[PDB]
């Protein structure tokens, strides 16, 4: 199991509007690249919701995708 | 705010093994902190009961394994999520 | 489970004793971290880390320790750099 990660994952990014819509790489089952050009981020599942590794400890996936995907950053 | 990934079948073997060592069974320990009997009792009630049987164990232990058998997160550790969490 | 259990951890708690515990003991934290790097290059293992911890006799648990250890090494490369550690210790 754990796929539920890369499912709620792409399911969530196909939600982008950009032109280049907002591109995520799956380096390991818990390590995923975000963004035109990025970093590596530790990503894991509590209960039902994603969560992202973020400095002060863990963000949903939604709020994180809120803040770095443009298509929804305000 | 911090999450980590808790050795949860290191404390589960660990206190299964004490329980049943101890010639206790879990269920006495629950329905025992369970005194409303409705079949629910509250991660601080969960937790005070195992802090207070002298398991060896710490209270930064316990917010975890209380986090992680409460499977629906609504605050209350049923029977059902108990014994998943004890009997897979 | 094999590998653990996602879960909250009062991790604020457990870095707000360590730093008492240092502080008022006359003891560096950076200086730790050097000790335990023997090959100097600025990281630990977790593994490293987690028996320099225990051995320190701070009033700590193993089981903790993996917690600790997992939160303390923000990306997943096993490894404890020393920014990782001053950040964790000091946001
Ligand atoms: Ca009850
Ligand atoms: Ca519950
Ligand atoms: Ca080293
Ligand atoms: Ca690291
Ligand atoms: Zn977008
Ligand atoms: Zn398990």
């Amino acid at each position: 199991d754990a796929d539920k990660i890369e499912d709620e994952v792409t399911r969530q990014v196909a939600q982008c509007k950009c032109a280049k819509r907002f591109q995520v790489e799956q380096i390991g089952e818990n390590k995923y690249r975000f963004g035109d050009s990025q970093q590596l981020r530790l990503v894991r599942i509590l209960r039902s919701t994603v969560m992202v590794r973020v400095g002060g400890g863990w963000m949903a996936l939604d709020e994180f995708l809120v803040k770095n995907d443009p298509c929804r950053a305000r | 705010g911090h999450m980590a990934n808790f050795d949860f079948d290191v404390w589960r073997k660990k206190y299964m093994r004490w329980m049943n060592h101890k010639k206790s069974r879990v269920m006495d320990f629950f329905r025992r902190i369970d005194k409303d009997q409705d079949g629910k009792i509250t991660r601080q009630e969960f937790i005070d009961g195992i802090l207070a049987s002298k398991f060896p164990t710490t209270k930064l232990e316990m917010t975890a394994v209380a986090d992680i058998f409460d499977r629906d997160g609504d605050g209350y550790i049923d029977y059902y999520e108990f014994v998943a969490a004890l009997h897979p």
